[PDB]
């Protein structure tokens, strides 16, 4: 968030930090499984968390 | 003129379900069986009967009026003809039967 | 409305003539009119000139009966010595600027053209205001009128016009 | 002195600029080059479509028994007239014909004689004089190509991993490429046309390196800068030659040669044979310039040594000791000319005609032919008329005025086949190079994904032989100019070469008068003696296109702003009453005589007639010349009046000349078509103040008086032109009437019996123009119909309503209409034309002995009392016996004139070229009775020529007077673009202390962030002007300078820069600050309000997605696209967004529902499923996937 | 049939071509209101087409809908006298491609116009980005009353005077606006040679304030005392007597009362703080037609200046060639030391260099203190950069200095553009010489390329960023989480570029805040940070 807000500042644009949490949310809802115990999925899967 | 009111009313829905479709369903919704390779025929620009664009299948090209012109005009609506086997409806019908 | 015989539209040209018909228009549009017969509102006027080698709004004077021409050396088209023109133009009275779109009449004969009528008399007014001194007091003002017309109206009548309004 | 020429102030300081090149040089002097039609058959050089013919024959079959040698070419006058091709939307075309000797050198075959036949071999398009080809009715420009030249370049790129892998490219005439790389090994490889790599050491082997101590002899093997070498010698998979050329064919073709004969073959046919491969002159000369080699011109082939040289340039390249080649550079940036485009066209069409005629006497060896019997004229027809119809260097034509036009015939395209395209052209060949000073305009770029790619030449550019581009110099010695002589360097000359400017200051020696003067050297700027100087720049306008030429105080202008300002002069409307510029640079003038748009007087003479339609002058003639010409003193020209352009303008030209005025060669004889007087009038000038009007002049909105409609100052008139094709359908022949079933009288009234709309009637909206009726299947008429049939009694045919109808936009006057009909060819009618095509011919014949006699008796007054010596007709039989004196009665048994070539007939060479003169003309004058005998034999026999299928072509033509309006775009020459916001009565506009209002109000805010005070000079400038009468010429850099203008305002009355106080029109109140005011040159664009204007509630639908068509023409609505629906959803406007998504585009029933709910008033109708979805329910369902709505 | 950019999908299904659309070129209805649009007759005839034939049948003029076209058709005045009272109330969508925000579309109320070009108000255009050299902006007609509701509240002019992005006014007046806002405001003192009329005098309220204006007594920047409304350091609204200017007091007649009194010289920046401001303290029609008085007030007063652009105002420095000289002697010290071998070339080029921006420096701001000192700043061109109406300090420096050093278009793949150690001397007043002119076509062009190539990737961008945010709408009031994001004031350089109050500004606490120094609950949980906690919490230690 604040690099981008960062890059988006150098230009003098002002954009509120919502907008790109909001963003970076939804870039951050998957999880990486190390190890499937007995469940259905499979390693190394990219599931929703 | 005042379009008819097609009593299908419109499907009210919420959710879209999707499968594998059987042979059964498959028939059930098909509305004939195609045989001829040929679409239309090269003179008469006229579909072939039982081809890829047949109108005993999939519908009449002419709004209310048959394949072979035994019928024509609103009069004889819903009725197939005993000689081309085509039904007497709209031409938007050739968007919705499936072969 | 103007009808030059021979022409059915704007955008021909009438045998041994060095202007166009669009320029015969634009000309037209110029000429300028004082009323010489009183309640004549309306006049249709039929012109047929030949053996000139130019035709001049002059030459419309001897075809019009209620209205003057002012600028009679206007030139209206420059012509061959054996050309005939025979053309009906028809003056009308009005306000400011009328559009040839709005003087076309359906009821008009084939081959009339309309033009863009404009109706205003008043070429410029230029007023100044100059102090003046009555008695005691120097801060009373004095208004110069300077008005330029095109000789339709007088400019004493021009203002009494525009003050009675 | 002439009368009508205008006169101006010129402020130029500099001195001896010579004469600006033609500017449709770059396309006459090169097609007349390709054709060489003025020059005589004995005189013909080895240049165009001669080294045509000669390279594509003689045509030998396998058996090398027939041969079919060429001997020349004769070209025929066209069958119609370039107003004719435009009007009749036919190519103005000339046919070919070619004089072939066929032989049999067999000996077996003594009894074939010697044919020598003249084949006609096609309609070849010919160019007009303006420098334009019409194509199918339409104007068309052969646009120069500015691509790589023939040559080896150098240059170096960089791997994934940050390598430096230098590359050299051979790309040769015709043939295949040849690339020598390296790779990230350092082991350099050979790509032949980029499919497989193959190291350079196999190719050595080959080409006759067979061993490697020949390959190492080669580099006489400094070590490490050859261990590249090495390292390719050690990657390489061959020992041998044979071994080699088998890896090789085993590369190319992916297959074992079947023995090495053929292998070796493929090489050869491949690099070093003249059928397939060929470097060209140019190639060769760069090739060997730039490699320090001295291989003769001849050899178009590659070479060994050519290879070997490649290859040492690139050792040293990658060592660091040799430059790599800017491809942006205009020595490796070669132009393609019109000829040149069009010699490659007819050597493809030749070589396909070549081996089609192989295929023929190969097959025909036993039988007796004819080369008529040989070629079919189709091979080279089709060929250039698709070259012509569909390469993208033939574009359509931009007359929306003069400037764009001449613009036009000067641009320099680097797109097209053999060019680059808009993907892969990067920032670097947009950019401007320092090569493009005097060649390429550094303004004058089209805005958008084009920019860079499409130049434009400059004034005093032309292209060469070689196809490189030169731009005219002053040679300097010992910082003294010639001025006398200038010298046109090309870019390879100009390298190592310091520059000046054309304006520095000279003695009147010619010695510079400068201490240190700044110069050009190369891409660099230094500051350099006078004795350092090599050459110097020839006018200030030299950089400068023609259309930056026109814009005056442009050094006082921002470089965008310049742009912007020459691309939308070529944008300006022919005004009704165009009016020359009060401040203007000069070039108007030059513009307009060298556009040949205007008609141009050939030589000196006097005007007999002038009229609105035709212009005749006496040329003077000499004594000789009326002995030897066979035509009238009196040259009359026909003016265009009214004609359509591409663009939808009207070109009407007025004389300027009266009768008994006297004319030189090149005078213009008419105004008209954005010229007034000769001079390129674009606008028109008028009154302006800078300030802010109450918010009407808000973000570049323009406020202008009334007085602008009322005097037609902007008015202009365009012409549309509507075409309906009749045809013969299978349920039968369409035609065209007044009798249109379904419609009242009232609509057809101004139809006459063919269905077209009465010349001069007024054209509406919804009106019809062309009343066409196509054949109806037979169908019961309905209920309805049959009612009104017994009703209105009506005789409504099996026919269907087709007829061509105004479009909801089009108000405008009819004033042409053109029927073009194909005739029916009837047994009775085939007779007629029989009998007319006999008494035509009687009636020729007739003209051809009148023809003849007068030849005999200017050739007896030529040659009366002397001797013949002999002259010999093309079949060598001597016609004239030598020694015996001219007589009458000999000179009339002589059959045929038109073919003596041989012999010589006095001894007197003034007399005999005389003879030779009077001769060629009579062959001209022959071939033009000719050509009409067959232009009229063709009238009587087919008729009116129209395209496969089309018996009848209707066209109607109406004009529009479009006045300037609120909406309409109008701009000024310095990229001030604006939208006409408000008429304002005269009354309210701002006046002066004088009473006299101003026209035009332009908004001051504009000017400081765009950088433009050129438009505030040109202001107090044509306000001095204006009030003294007087119009003036400011060339670029050398025009006029501020206290210049400020003599001229203190002259005229006028307030220092034009600051005076002005009065508001509806208060009266003076306002608080003085405003800028005067004069100023503006235009009115093709963007204007009365085309752009849409609205639809409902109107028809496409075919497969059901949604409403797009476009004015069709009327349909406004796309709704992606990021207007993301900005619905922002909103979380629902309901705006479920409505347009369903019930206004693609929902049938819910479209209709909603239309008759508004109309009834009832409650809105539910949306409905899209058509869209349902299309895509059916092919998942079609693709076996069971797809069900669930509640 | 599917997949790919031709696919059903992405091709007829997330666009479309709509009916009862609508196209034409825009032209400045400044006499409009913030919610109004001016709409050409054949426009609003054919898009209310049904409505105008519903209202035909409606009157019993026509039985038919097709005699009703045909009435429609042959524009008739009861059609205009219908549509007149159908455009009441029935706003349209007025979308300028491209539509990078959700401003792009905007709803507006139609007004009959003459003409064929569609009027826009000026305060939209910020919004639309559109100006008036022959921009086409697309009109769209709902039809049901949901889509007219939704229209209305949501995307009328008057209701988007925020920017979605940041919350800062975007309907802020620009160009003629500001500089006659600028103008009036703007005060001027008495001079022997030009004294200013009723300068000093005091009045007793806005009343005789414009009773002198109006009677010519007193001059509009004539420097005056008045007794109105202005809050006091506690917050209240009390009488007293403050200096100020004669058009700030009319400017400040149509400010909303609860915002005090506003006594500086209006330019964009602070029009925008001001809007921000009243909008904080009042509703939106309040700040809409406050608005609506600023921009009529501002084109009034730009109007009646006469405000123009003369080569009087655009005053080259008489010391330009002096400098130029010694910048040349400068040049020429480093050219012989380069020379004797005193310095390497790299370092003579940055000496040169160092040497020409110095120059420019200084002749930028000699030049620009010579157009501010020039008529008391009542300057045209001075006034127009100033108060941000157009123009730049870099643009008034090429017009009245020099434009400066250039790059080089060399296409060295290692390092950027060299510049030319030869700077263009002229200005666009003196005129650039040939050479000086085809090196800035350089720069001309390459801006040029990077706009139209650029636009296209700043688009792939926003389409890739609403795809991967398209699901993410507010469902829930609360979730009850004890997690949050702790949020301090930005600091860059020692220099704070965003307050700790701004950052915070509109969020939502997590806890309960208590001052440190005297232990006064300053935020609740669960509660919006409002402006007013932002200043208690600015005035509190926390950070
Ligand atoms: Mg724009």
């Amino acid at each position: 968030v604040n690099e981008v807000q960062e890059v988006y500042r150098l230009q003098g644009v002002k954009i509120n930090d919502k907008h790109f949490e909001v963003v970076v949310r939804q870039m951050m809802r998957k999880v990486q499984i190390q190890d499937s115990g007995d469940t259905t999925f499979l390693e190394n899967q990219l599931v929703h968390k | 003129m005042a379009r008819i009111k097609d009593n299908n009313a419109p499907k009210r829905f919420n959710k879209i379900s999707i499968g594998l479709a059987s042979p059964e369903s498959i028939l059930a919704e098909s509305r004939g069986e195609v045989l001829k390779p040929e679409t239309i025929n090269y003179r008469t620009h006229k579909p072939e009967r039982d081809g890829l664009f047949c109108e005993r299948i999939f519908g009449p090209v002419k709004d209310y009026e048959c394949a072979c012109g035994k019928y024509k005009r609103i009069r004889y609506r819903g009725i197939v003809c005993d000689r081309c086997g085509v039904e007497v409806t709209e031409k938007k019908v050739r968007r919705d039967r499936v072969g | 409305s103007v009808r030059i015989d021979g022409v059915e539209h704007e955008f021909s040209v009438v045998p041994g003539v060095v202007e166009d018909v669009t320029e015969i228009i634009l000309n037209l549009k110029q000429v300028r009119f004082k009323r010489q017969i009183d309640d004549v509102e309306s006049e249709t006027v039929s012109i047929s000139v030949s053996g000139k080698e130019q035709l001049t709004a002059g030459d419309f004077q001897k075809f019009i009966s209620g209205y003057q021409v002012l600028n009679p050396d206007l030139v209206i088209c420059n012509m061959g010595p054996k050309v005939s023109i025979n053309m009906e133009i028809v003056i009308e009275k009005g306000r400011g600027y009328v559009p040839a779109e709005e003087n076309k009449k359906s009821n008009a004969p084939l081959g009339s053209i309309a033009v863009d009528s404009v109706y205003t008399p008043v070429k410029n007014v230029k007023y100044s205001i100059e102090n003046y001194r009555v008695e005691q007091k120097t801060d009373y003002e004095k208004l110069v009128f300077e008005i330029i017309t095109d000789g339709s109206i007088h400019p004493k009548d021009a203002l009494t016009e525009a003050a009675k309004v | 002195m002439f009368t009508n020429t205008i006169e101006r102030v010129n402020f130029a300081s500099a001195k001896n600029i010579p004469e600006y090149p033609d500017f449709l040089d770059i396309q006459i002097k090169s097609f007349q080059d390709f054709f060489q039609l003025e020059t005589k058959s004995d005189e013909r050089g080895n240049e165009g479509l001669y080294n045509t013919f000669m390279e594509n024959f003689p045509i030998t079959d396998t058996r090398n028994q027939f041969v079919l040698e060429f001997l020349d070419y004769f070209i025929d006058p066209p069958r119609y007239s370039i107003q004719e091709c435009i009007e009749r939307g036919l190519t103005y075309s000339v046919p070919l014909k070619a004089r072939l000797k066929l032989y049999c050198t067999d000996p077996e075959h003594e009894d074939f004689e010697t044919i020598v036949q003249d084949v006609y071999l096609g309609t070849i398009p010919y160019m007009t004089p303006s420098g334009t080809f019409v194509i199918n009715g339409a104007e068309r420009v052969v646009v120069s190509q500015l691509h790589r030249s023939p040559g080896v370049f150098f240059g170096q790129s960089f791997h994934a991993n940050g390598t430096k892998l230098y590359s050299a490219r051979v790309i040769p005439f015709k043939g295949s490429w040849i690339e020598f790389a390296t790779d990230i090994n350092g082991v350099m490889y050979a790509y032949i046309d980029r499919k497989k790599k193959l190291p350079v050491t196999t190719l050595f082997r080959a080409i006759g390196f067979e061993r490697d101590k020949d390959i190492l002899e080669i580099f006489d093997l400094a070590q490490s800068d050859y261990a590249i070498i090495h390292n390719t010698l050690q990657k390489d998979p061959t020992n041998s030659e044979k071994e080699a050329v088998e890896h090789i064919y085993r590369q190319l073709r992916n297959a074992e040669p079947p023995d090495e004969e053929t292998a070796r073959g493929i090489i050869e046919k491949l690099f070093f044979s003249d059928q397939r491969y060929s470097l060209g002159e140019v190639g060769r000369y760069r090739m060997n310039k730039k490699l320090g080699l001295d291989i003769g011109m001849d050899k178009e082939v590659l070479t060994k040594e050519d290879i070997i040289t490649i290859i040492k340039y690139l050792i040293e390249l990658i060592n660091s000791k040799a430059e790599i080649d800017d491809i942006d550079h205009l020595s490796n940036r070669r132009v393609r000319t019109v000829g040149e485009q069009l010699s490659q066209q007819f050597g493809v069409g030749l070589a396909r005609m070549a081996r089609t005629i192989r295929e023929r006497m190969n097959v025909r060896d036993n039988e007796v032919f004819t080369p008529i019997d040989l070629i079919n004229a189709k091979t080279l027809s089709s060929v250039i008329n698709s070259f012509f119809g569909t390469n993208q260097l033939s574009q359509f034509m931009d007359q929306t005025n003069p400037l764009a036009e001449i613009t036009h015939k000067r641009r320099l395209s680097a797109l097209g086949p053999g060019g680059l395209s808009r993907e892969r052209a990067g920032f670097e060949v947009r950019d401007v190079h320092y090569t493009h000073y005097g060649r390429l305009c550094p303004i004058e770029t089209p805005e958008g994904p084009n920019i860079g790619l499409i130049s434009s030449l400059s004034v005093f550019a032309k292209v060469n032989s070689m196809g490189f581009l030169e731009t005219p110099y002053r040679k300097v010695v010992d910082g003294k100019v010639d001025v006398k002589e200038h010298i046109y360097l090309s870019a390879e000359e100009e390298e190592g070469m310091k520059i000046a400017q054309a304006n520095i200051p000279l003695k009147d020696d010619g010695t510079i008068d400068r201490e240190k003067v700044i110069a050009r050297d190369e891409g660099d700027f230094p500051v350099v003696d006078p004795v350092e100087i090599n050459y110097t720049d020839v006018a200030p306008n030299q950089i400068a296109s023609i259309s930056a030429s026109l814009i005056p105080f442009l050094e006082h202008d921002d470089a965008n702003r310049a742009l912007m300002g020459s691309n939308m002069m070529r944008q300006a409307v022919p005004l009704l009453r165009p009016e020359s510029p009060i401040v203007g640079t000069g070039l108007e003038r030059q513009v307009a005589t060298d556009s040949r748009v205007l008609i141009n007087a050939e030589g000196d003479g006097v005007v007999e007639y002038v009229d609105a339609q035709k212009i005749t002058i006496k040329y003077d003639r000499t004594e000789e010349e009326r002995l030897v010409s066979f035509e009238e003193d009196s040259k009359t020209y026909e003016l265009v009046k009214f004609r359509k352009t591409n663009q939808g303008t009207s070109i009407n030209l007025k004389p300027i000349v009266r009768k008994g005025d006297k004319v030189k060669k090149g005078q213009v004889l008419c105004e008209g078509y954005a010229t007034e007087k000769g001079e390129l009038a674009l606008g028109r000038n008028m009154k302006v103040a800078f300030m802010p009007w109450k918010g009407y002049n808000f973000e570049d909105a323009i406020v202008i008086s009334e007085k602008v409609v009322r005097e037609d100052i902007f008015t202009s008139v365009h012409i549309d032109e509507y075409a309906l094709e009749v045809r013969d359908t299978k349920l039968g022949a369409e035609e065209l009437t007044n009798d249109i079933p379904n419609v009242s009288e009232e609509a057809t009234r101004d139809l006459d019996e063919y269905g077209m709309i009465r010349i001069g009637a007024e054209v509406k909206p919804g009106d019809i123009l062309i009343g066409k009726i196509t054949p109806k299947g037979e169908s019961d008429p309905t209920p309805e119909e049959k009612l009104l049939r017994a009703i209105f009694g009506d005789k409504a045919g099996d026919v269907k309503d087709a007829s061509l109808k105004a479009s909801p936009s089009l108000r405008g006057v009819v004033i042409d209409k053109k029927l073009f009909s194909r005739s029916i060819k009837d047994k009775r009618k085939r007779s007629e034309d029989k009998e007319a095509i006999s008494r035509l011919e009687m009636d020729y014949e007739v003209k051809f002995q009148q023809l003849k006699d007068v030849l005999i008796e200017k050739l007896f007054g030529l040659v009366n009392g002397k001797t013949s010596q002999g002259v010999i007709n093309d079949l060598g039989e001597e016609v004239l016996p030598k020694g015996k004196k001219y007589t009458i009665k000999m000179l009339n048994a002589v059959d045929d004139f038109a073919h003596l070539v041989g012999g010589s007939w006095t001894t007197d060479e003034d007399t005999n070229a005389l003879v030779a003169d009077l001769l060629h003309n009579y062959k001209i004058k022959l071939n033009d009775i000719q050509g009409n005998l067959r232009r009229d034999k063709f009238t009587i026999s087919v008729g009116d020529e129209l395209p496969a299928g089309i018996m009848k072509l209707a066209k109607v033509y109406i004009a529009k007077k479009r006045k300037l309006k609120v909406g309409d775009k109008m701009a000024g020459r310095h990229g001030n673009k604006g939208i006409v916001a408000r008429i304002v009565r005269q009354e309210d506009m701002p006046f002066l202390e004088d009473g006299t209002p101003v026209d035009i109000v332009l908004n001051p805010l504009g000017v400081p962030s765009r950088m433009n005070i050129g438009q505030i000079y040109e202001t107090v400038l044509g306000w001095a002007g204006l009030k003294l009468g007087q119009k003036y010429g400011t060339p670029i850099f050398d025009g006029a300078t501020l206290d210049d203008i400020n003599e001229l305002t203190d002259k005229a009355g006028v307030p220092r820069f034009g600051h005076t106080y002005l009065y508001d029109g509806g208060t009266g109140q003076r306002f608080d600050q003085a405003a800028t005011v005067g004069v100023i040159y503006m235009l009115k664009l093709g963007h204007m309000v009365d085309d752009k204007m849409h609205a639809r509630s409902i109107g028809p639908y496409s075919l497969i997605t059901q949604q409403p068509l797009g476009g004015k023409a069709q009327f349909g609505g406004q796309r709704f696209g992606e990021m207007e629906v993301w900005a619905l959803e922002a909103y979380g406007a629902s309901a705006t967004l479920r409505e347009i998504l369903t019930v206004k585009s693609d929902d049938v029933i819910g479209r209709a529902k909603t239309y008759e709910s508004i109309v009834k008033g009832e409650t809105m109708p539910e949306p409905g499923l899209p058509e869209s979805f349902n299309v895509l329910m059916h092919e998942l369902k079609g693709l076996g996937l069971d797809i069900r709505l669930e509640e | 049939s599917l997949k790919g950019k031709q696919g059903r999908f992405r091709q007829n299904l997330l666009g479309k071509r709509v009916d009862y659309s609508a196209r034409s070129v825009i032209v400045v209805g400044p006499e409009m209101k913030l919610y109004e649009c001016g709409l050409p007759k054949d426009m609003a005839a054919e898009l209310y087409k049904p409505f105008i034939i519903r209202k035909l049948i409606e009157r019993g003029i026509v039985k038919t809908v097709k005699s009703a076209k045909k009435i429609i058709d042959k524009k008739e005045p009861v059609v205009w006298d219908i549509l007149e009272n159908v455009l009441k109330g029935h706003p349209v969508l007025l979308n300028r491609a491209p539509t990078l925000h959700r401003l792009g579309i905007q709803a507006f109320q139609p007004k009959l116009i003459e003409g064929k070009a569609i009027r826009l108000h000026p305060l939209a255009c910020t919004a639309f980005n559109a100006d008036f050299d022959g921009d086409q902006m697309a009109v769209h007609l709902p039809l049901g009353p949901e889509a007219i509701l939704e229209a209305q509240l949501l995307m009328l002019a008057s209701q988007n005077i925020l920017n979605p992005a940041n919350g800062s006014p975007i309907t802020v007046p620009s160009q003629d606006m500001v500089l006659g806002l600028y103008y009036m405001t703007k005060e001027k003192r008495s001079t022997p040679e030009e004294p200013v009329i009723g300068e000093g005098l005091t009045f007793y309220s806005s009343e005789e304030v414009e009773i002198a204006f109006n009677e010519r007594k007193v001059a509009l920047n004539a420097i005056i005392k008045v007794r109105t409304k202005d809050f006091n350091e506690a917050g209240e609204l009390v009488n007293k007597i403050i200096e100020t200017t004669v058009g700030r007091v009319l400017f400040n007649t149509v400010v909303p009362e609860q915002a005090g009194y506003i006594n500086t010289v209006l330019n964009k920046k602070s029009l925008r703080n001001i809007i921000g401001d009243i909008l904080a303290v009042t509703d939106v029609p309040t700040t809409a037609d406050f608005l609506d008085k600023i921009k009529t007030m501002g084109y009034e007063f730009a109007f009646k200046g006469g405000l123009s652009f003369s080569l009087g105002d655009i005053i080259i420095p008489k010391e330009k060639h002096e400098m130029i000289a010694e910048a040349n002697e400068q040049v020429d010290g480093i050219m012989m030391n380069y020379n004797m071998g005193l310095i390497t070339f790299n370092e003579r080029y940055n000496q040169v260099i160092d040497v020409w921006t110095s120059t420019n420096a200084m002749l930028t701001e000699l030049a620009m203190k010579r157009i501010r000192e020039d008529k008391q700043g009542f300057n045209s061109v001075y006034m127009m950069l100033d108060s941000g109406a157009r123009g730049s300090k870099e643009q008034i420096r090429q017009l009245t200095g020099m434009r400066g050093l250039m790059a080089k278009p060399k296409k060295s793949t290692a390092g950027g553009g060299e510049i030319i150690e030869n700077p263009i001397l002229s200005n666009f007043k003196e005129g650039l010489s040939i050479l000086e002119y085809f090196i800035s076509t350089h720069g001309a062009r390459k801006g040029l390329a990077d706009t139209a190539l650029k636009t296209a990737d700043a688009g792939y961008l926003t389409r890739r960023l609403v795809d991967v945010s398209q699901d993410v709408i507010i469902n829930t009031e609360d979730c009850g989480t004890l997690r949050g994001i702790e949020v301090e004031a930005l600091k860059k350089n020692e220099e704070v570029v965003e307050t700790l109050g701004e950052r915070i500004l509109g969020r939502v606490s997590l806890h309960d805040v208590y001052n440190p120094l005297t232990e006064e609950l300053i935020l609740k949980a669960g509660q919006e940070i409002s402006e007013a906690d932002v200043k208690k919490v600015e005035a509190a230690p926390i950070e």
